């Protein structure tokens, strides 16, 4: 009941999804190779959320790996929880994307993205009562944001009452790992924008800082990075699964929290972040928490919420707390940073507690986040754009596999547009 | 025998329900699993032997709390036809709780209703316990009682909302669901009795001495108030009052059936001792306006109709010296239009306090139902919310993508307005 | 090379039907004037009134008439009828196609272009093209051609939008126009509801290209024109849908919504004008706040069953006719002179 | 004036 | 670039009852395909007509060249010179509307139609016809009795047309036949015929069009006051010999031709002749026409012009 098809697009998306299958099945308390070893029933109770049966006792998530190289598909099946996952659900190629997205969405993609909505479609009708999807990529490479996009237009375009969530990786502000990430993230939003009901932001800039900053770790990794994301995706989904007193689906976050249409890009977070020899001296309460999730600091996406306003904010707390002290927190957050809210929105916070913590922790939260911040993002994306696009640098490349110059304008005009929406609100 | 059904819709009424019930078990001898190791016909019925069933009807969208029902303590008491799940929840939209999700179980509550009222021969009510600005609660609950006013019509029907507060609030479209839903269930109940959540939290810190109220209190404080108005239904008393008396005595025009609740002593067990909890005290302190249910100062208004219930040992004379008193006070402003606007009613049977819990052992209790135009203010602030929000026209695309007219918010807004100047009408 | 125009809202009355006249309603509407109507004794001020024995002749000379000279000028014309459901939308517009004095909009508008052809200057040539298309639950359908199920709306250099893969057929005659209208009826979804029995369920669009090139001057003229039947806002309790035509009305509502909400974002001044909240409002966008001479045909009931719904149409006619428009003639350039040009 | 229909096979 | 010759061909009509009433006998003698042998002179042309040889088979020999050629960039012009009676409307119109006949006029249309359905897809073809006569050297539109004497403008390049006459586009082959009909019809023959098509030729893909113009006139007798004849023996005579200073503006029948006499235009003549012996001296005048008329030789190049994109783009540099 209320399942979800979960979709891992590309190196990122598959290098993600696996530490979030990690995670879940060690909340869950699902073994490696699919036996049932937890403590509490309630682990039990909603298991067909991120699962599936199996004769013996065995649970196999409906997770769908897709990629145009076997490397990270032969990563993921060779990992600790590779096991896990159902072997007729490896759909993949042998000719990759090259960072291309001409070459995921229009040549490499088309020839694999039937294959792959066979097996979402098998997995969908398998499911009792569809809640919605859920996609893991990056918008800076070839065969993420290329072939995400299809199979989300596609699935889009076969269950239209269904939400789609997308937890995306953005292009970071100072470093770039690729020299096309302008084109492919431009390409990649101006199809996200009009087929996705709630996309989460997160940079690897942020996830960087968070790792030195609040968890001191001297020698960050992209495990540390996909657990930090893993935990906030994770937390999302929490009141799908266990009991809670003020209990939110997806729906009711994504009503709460987009006021229009076209603005459904989030900033999430997660709280308690502390640093082993740090835990010690913390006070685990609600207000702490709270103004760690509030900070600035603590948000996985490079965008400030300072140099913006709030539109809509959603605390999905995990744990035993008074409902009192929720309330009035995030009541005096609001009223000491009303310059940071939007005053035609009154009460911006929406807030759901779930009464089951994650492993070791006896209080935790997740930060969904609708700034108008976020625009600063998509500025410098489209500034990058046109520098890049006035003297049609790396273009041939992407006008080799049949795209034209008028789909990059439309794009660049969508990208504006929805800039412009943002700033309107401010 | 006089009996009532009880029906639970949202998780906000199914959680008032676990507690009213747990009260009510309480209350009757009555154990968990429904075995008694009269003056119970009111709330539960009687199978060829031992078992129990309440007349309840909880009904849910989301799953997860009637499941919790379910699988707690309070399993095997309720009949399992008797509690209704959905497959997915409203999400805080109108609109899906009265017109797309809200009609596929409607005609499972209808018929269970149906079946209940085949099995009472003197049936009195119904007391519907729901929240206003939840998705479920604010539309099933409307489609409900379009259905229970078309099919019964004559029966009366007692609502026990939960008002959104003026600062402490949850959902971030609750003002559009709060609008229409008392837009549309305005020509239906009868006597809706309104509490919120930030006035109960405050009466928890400064009473009860909780500085972390959560839910369960909440609902065990609403617990007794419901447990108090249907007192004088299960147990003898002197001046018992029945439903169709609060609204006769409640309810000066058609139109103005909104009444809110308050009950003392609300008191811890420290200062359960050091107190006398005379009848004179209990009424000032109910008639205190730290101690409504509703967060509204009743000094910015007149009293209508108020109408006490005490329980437990209390004397006639007591009760007509406390009411003098009230009446030779100036603070509290009677209506011209109302010579007499005082209703009692004393039971014999004092408040029970369950085991793990806030309240303390008290020998007598009221509860000050009245009807007060300090509740005005209410909606004026609420309309103010939702006038800012729909000039910008924000949310309004969720609604109308399943199932609603734009029109309809202006409707209920207009409505808002007739019943705010109905109000100052009746004030002045 | 700016001449602004407003919107040239009009609004027109229907006379009281057999489910309503026989149900205890009362005509509402008192007008006073030839402009303005009355209702609840509050004034609203439209540029014609239309009373309800309004004849189709009428309602076509008083609004559709300038269209098609501003057409063949070289301007972009556009009419679209809005209101609620079973108030005049499709009988204003298209009607009975084949009698002469029933017929609607589409087809008089395509006789007097044709006639008007006939009568220009000798050197003229024109190509005139015909697409006729729908948006049903979000999706543009072809009504000429089944196969494409699903179309979408690109954008040019200048930035307009258009709909992409549309079937354009060639016309010579006035009759294959009207075949043409007869073919796209026939796949146009309709529905049974309470309040309408042969209710539109599709945002039908009627798009006419004329492009006029003079040989001796060589000058050459385009001008766009859009016909569009709009569907109405319903409510559950009058229509009373239950399954396909609930998910009809869920898409016609929010689609209605978003065009509301763009016409008051025209109105009221604001910057982001939300074009791009549907497909509806991104094919009327240049209708809307463009390079278009546009008049909005707003169709009420009489009744006081529908009186909530007439104010808020009337309400939307109003807030339109505010909102301007920036129009200036299509003159392509021509070869011959852009040789000249070269050359000099 | 005369209005043309393009002849394409 | 390339020099194509002015084909001219050579047609004989069986002897009429007439002729073999009076007494008239068979003079001209065939010998080989192509030459006539007449009054023991041989007279050598392209290609001479039986006097019993079918119209499918002239057609075949003369005009479909003229058919693919106008389809692609190529002007071209057909006629028929002769005396009176000698058979130049069957030649060229024959039969209207009997399949048997249908001698130049509709067979052609036919053929092109059919090639135009045939060939690419991605091509816009945007026909025009364009049906006209003159007499006593007066210009008269024949599908409009409005129009009269006319007169003749000068276009872009040095190539003299009829301007205001009536261009009606034509899409099926039904049409092109009523409209030639009702020009016929129009009719009541010293006049000149003059039948006119402009096949545009338009490629989207790669922006070129291509024009042409194909030329179905007919004549008038030869009987010898008749001048625009005698000035077009005289164009012929400046051209047979080579001399400058030709008189193309003399007549106004020439002045429609001028492309067809010596222009960027490949054109075909024919002639036709009677074999009776009553006209001994009449029959050698058209004879030598023919023999001259081969002595021309024409420039032709095709007729390409640059859409307006085009224009554009070397504008920019
Ligand atoms: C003795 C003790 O209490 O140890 C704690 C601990 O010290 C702290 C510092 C933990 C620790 O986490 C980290 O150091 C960390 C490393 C990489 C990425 C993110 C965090 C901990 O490793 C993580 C671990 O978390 C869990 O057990 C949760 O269930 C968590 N599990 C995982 O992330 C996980 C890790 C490996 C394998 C499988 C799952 C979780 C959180 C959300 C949703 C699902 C699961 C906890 C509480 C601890 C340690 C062990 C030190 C913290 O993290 C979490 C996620 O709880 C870091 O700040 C918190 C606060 C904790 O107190
Ligand atoms: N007193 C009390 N109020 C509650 C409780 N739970 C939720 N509320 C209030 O109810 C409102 C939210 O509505 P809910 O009843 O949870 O929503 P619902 O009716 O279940 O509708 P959906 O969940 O959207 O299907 C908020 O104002 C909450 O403060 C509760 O247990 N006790
Ligand atoms: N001016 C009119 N005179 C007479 N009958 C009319 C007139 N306008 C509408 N009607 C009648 O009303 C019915 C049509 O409703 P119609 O005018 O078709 O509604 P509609 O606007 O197309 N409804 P909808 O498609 O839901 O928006 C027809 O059968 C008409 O005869
Ligand atoms: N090849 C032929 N076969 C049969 N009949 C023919 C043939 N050629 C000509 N005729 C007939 O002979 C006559 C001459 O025809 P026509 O073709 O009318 O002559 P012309 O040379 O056009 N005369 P004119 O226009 O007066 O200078 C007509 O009756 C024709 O039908
Ligand atoms: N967190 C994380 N990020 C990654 C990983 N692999 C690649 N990325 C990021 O993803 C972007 C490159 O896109 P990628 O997914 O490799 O291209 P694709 O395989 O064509 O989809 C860059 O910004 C990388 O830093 C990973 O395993 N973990
Ligand atoms: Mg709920
Ligand atoms: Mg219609
Ligand atoms: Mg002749």
């Amino acid at each position: 009941m209320r399942e979800i098809v979960h979709i891992q697009a590309g190196q990122c998306g598959n290098q993600i999804g696996a530490k979030f299958w990690e995670v879940i099945s060690d909340e869950h308390g699902i073994d490696p190779t699919g036996s049932y070893h937890g403590d509490s029933d309630l682990q039990l109770e909603r298991i067909n959320v991120y699962y599936n049966e199996a004769a013996g006792n065995k649970y196999v998530p409906r997770a769908i790996l897709v990629d145009l190289e076997p490397g990270t598909m032969d990563s993921v099946r060779s990992g600790p929880f590779g096991q896990i996952f159902r072997p007729d659900n490896f759909v993949f190629g042998q000719s990759g994307a090259g960072n291309n997205w001409a070459k995921g969405h229009y040549t490499e993609g088309a020839e694999l993205v039937d294959s792959v909505l066979d097996v979402v479609r098998k997995e969908s009708e398998s499911c009792d009562c569809l809640q919605g999807f859920q996609l893991t990529h990056s918008l800076g490479g070839g065969t993420g944001s290329g072939m995400g996009t299809l199979l989300i237009s596609k699935i889009r375009e076969e269950y239209p009452d269904r939400i789609m969530n997308t937890f995306s990786v953005v292009p970071s502000p100072k470093v770039s790992d690729t020299v096309v990430e302008p084109y492919n993230a431009t390409l990649s939003v101006h199809q996200l924008v009009e087929n996705t009901d709630e996309t989460y932001c997160i940079d690897n800039e942020a996830l960087y800082d968070i790792c030195f900053r609040t968890l001191k770790l001297t020698t960050p990794t992209y495990g540390d990075l996909n657990h930090l994301v893993s935990a906030t995706m994770s937390g999302v989904t929490t009141c799908l699964r266990f009991p809670g007193q003020l209990n939110a689906d997806l729906r009711k976050l994504a009503v709460n929290m987009v006021p229009f249409p076209r603005l459904h890009f989030f900033m999430p977070g997660f709280a308690p972040l502390t640093s082993r020899g740090s835990q010690q001296y913390r006070a685990l309460t609600v207000p702490e928490l709270t103004q760690q999730m509030f900070d600035a600091k603590n948000m996985m996406a490079a965008c400030d919420p300072r140099h913006g306003r709030y539109l809509t904010v959603a605390a999905v707390f995990r744990g035993r707390m008074s409902m009192k002290e929720v309330d009035e927190q995030m009541l005096n957050v609001q009223n000491k940073n009303s310059s940071y809210f939007v005053e035609w929105i009154p009460n911006n916070v929406k807030t759901a507690v779930c009464d089951i913590p994650p492993r070791g922790l006896k209080m935790s939260a997740t930060f969904i986040g609708n700034s108008t911040a976020i625009q600063e993002l998509f500025k410098r994306i489209s500034e990058q754009f046109t520098a890049m696009f006035r003297r049609k640098a790396f273009l041939h490349w992407y006008t080799g596999e049949g795209m034209d110059e008028m789909e990059f304008t439309e794009a660049e005009s969508n990208m504006n547009d929805l800039v412009s929406e943002y700033q309107q609100y401010q | 025998m006089r009996e009532c059904i009880s029906i639970h819709v949202g998780q906000a009424g199914v959680q008032i329900g676990n507690a009213c019930w747990e009260l009510y078990c309480l209350e009757h001898g009555i154990q968990p699993d429904g075995q008694m190791p009269d003056s119970f016909n009111t709330f539960f019925s009687e199978t060829g032997a031992g078992k129990h069933v309440p007349r309840a009807v909880f009904v849910d969208l989301e799953p997860t709390v009637i499941d919790e029902v379910r699988t707690g303590t309070y399993r095997q008491l309720f009949h399992p036809e008797q509690l209704i799940t959905g497959k997915e929840d409203a999400a805080n939209n109108y609109a899906r709780g009265h017109y797309t999700i809200g009609k596929e179980i409607i005609d499972l509550v209808l018929d269970r209703i149906r079946k209940l009222a085949d099995q009472c021969t003197g049936l009195q009510g119904f007391l519907v316990f729901h929240s206003f600005g939840g998705g479920t609660g604010s539309g099933f609950t409307s489609l409900l009682m379009e259905r229970l006013s078309v099919d019964y019509g004559k029966k009366s029907k007692l609502e026990f909302s939960i008002y959104p507060a003026p600062q402490v609030s949850t959902a971030v479209v609750e003002p559009y669901n709060s609008i229409l839903t008392t837009h549309t269930t305005l020509e239906h109940s009868d006597c809706a009795f309104m509490v919120d959540n930030e006035a109960i939290y405050d009466i928890c810190r400064r009473n009860l001495d909780i500085e972390r109220p959560t839910y369960t209190n909440l609902n065990r404080l609403i617990s007794q108030i419901v447990s108090s108005i249907t007192a004088s239904l299960r147990f003898d008393g002197a001046l018992n009052v029945d439903l169709t008396e609060f609204q006769t005595n409640l309810v000066p025009y058609p139109r103005i059936h909104f009444p809110l609740a308050t009950y003392a002593p609300v008191i811890s067990a420290e200062k359960a001792y050091h107190e006398q909890l005379s009848v004179a005290e209990i009424t000032n302190a109910c008639f205190e306006p730290a101690n409504q249910m509703v967060k509204c100062d009743p000094r910015h208004g007149k009293y209508m109709a108020c109408c006490l219930l005490y329980r437990g040992d209390v004397v006639p004379k007591d009760v007509n010296a406390a009411i003098a008193t009230i009446k030779t006070k100036r603070s509290i402003q009677f209506v011209d239009w109302c010579p007499t606007g005082f209703k009692v009613g004393i039971n014999y049977q004092p408040p029970t306090v369950v085991p793990g819990g806030d309240l303390a052992k008290v020998q007598r209790a009221v509860c000050m139902l009245s009807n007060t135009t300090a509740i005005a203010e209410a909606w004026a602030r609420l309309d103010h919310k939702f006038d800012l929000m729909y000039a910008k026209r924000a949310f309004v695309h969720w609604y109308v993508g399943e199932g609603m007219e734009e029109g309809e918010f202006s409707e209920a807004r207009e409505d808002m307005a007739a019943l705010e100047k109905d109000y100052e009408e009746v004030g002045v | 090379d700016l001449a602004e125009c407003n919107i040239k809202v009009m609004c027109r009355f229907r006379p009281l039907n057999e489910s309503e006249v026989n149900r205890g309603d009362k005509y509402i509407a008192k007008f006073q004037g030839e402009d303005t109507v009355v209702i609840a004794s509050k004034p609203y001020a439209f540029d014609r009134v239309f009373q309800s024995s309004t004849s189709q002749e009428q309602v076509y000379n008083d609004c559709a008439k300038k269209i098609v000279k501003d057409v063949l000028e070289g301007y972009n014309g556009t009419i679209f009828a809005y209101g609620q459901t079973s108030s005049g939308k499709t009988h204003t517009m298209e009607g009975k196609l084949h009698d002469p004095e029933g017929m609607g909009i589409i087809p008089r508008i395509v006789q007097d272009i044709f006639n008007y052809i006939y009568s220009m200057d000798e050197n003229l040539e024109f190509h005139i093209k015909v697409s006729y298309f729908e948006i049903y639950l979000d999706k543009i359908r072809d009504l000429l051609d089944v196969s494409k199920t699903n179309l979408s709306v690109h954008e040019d250099k200048n930035r307009v939008p258009y709909v992409k893969g549309c079937t354009e057929r060639f016309v010579c005659s006035p009759d294959e126009v009207m075949d043409t209208i007869d073919e796209g009826k026939s796949n146009r979804h309709v529905a049974v509801t309470n309040m309408n029995e042969h209710s539109s369920r599709s945002h039908s669009i009627f798009l006419i290209n004329v492009k006029q090139e003079n040989t001796q001057t060589e000058q050459k003229l385009s001008g766009k024109l859009y016909l569009v039947d709009l569907a109405g806002s319903e409510k559950v309790s009058k229509t009373g849908a239950e399954g396909a035509v609930l998910d009809e009305a869920k898409n016609i509502n929010k689609s209605l919504s978003a065009l509301g909400n763009v016409i008051s974002a025209l109105a009221e001044g604001s910057t982001y004008v939300p074009y791009r909240d549907s497909k509806m409002t991104r094919i009327l966008q240049d209708s809307l706040g463009g390079n278009c001479r546009t008049t909005i045909v707003i169709c009420c009931s009489p009744s006081s069953y529908n009186e909530s719904e007439t104010k808020s149409t009337l309400l939307f006619g109003q807030r339109a006719k505010t909102i301007k428009n920036t129009v200036c003639v299509n003159v392509e350039l021509t070869a011959e002179q852009w040789k000249k040009k070269y050359e000099k």
